[PDB]
């Protein structure tokens, strides 16, 4: 049961961050004073991944 | 003897349980690796619906 936890945590992580960086693809180039782009960086936590 | 008899039955019994057991019961002992070290998916898995 532990293994299967871990196992679907790290794929729900997997798919939030692949539907997170498809998102991400639509605010490419945007140009607003300086500012040229805006991305959402998804990351996993040591203290968590470990 | 007869306990040892009924012995062996049990741990069949219980090898085949852990067979089916995880990620999705399949030949798991490798398939294991052999899935996620490549970038695909179970078939068994695709199909466990």
């Amino acid at each position: 049961s532990s293994k299967s936890v871990a196992n679907i945590i790290r794929k729900t992580i997997q798919r939030e961050q692949n539907r997170i960086r498809m998102l991400n693809q639509g605010l490419q180039a945007v140009s607003f004073g300086q500012v040229r782009g805006v991305r959402l960086n998804v990351n996993v936590r040591e203290s968590h991944a470990i | 003897v007869e306990r040892d008899e009924v012995a062996a039955q049990k741990r069949e019994l219980e090898k085949q349980i852990e067979r089916l057991s995880q990620p999705s019961g399949a030949e798991d002992s490798r398939m294991i690796a052999l899935a996620e070290r490549f970038g695909g998916v179970l078939l068994s898995e695709i199909y466990d619906d």
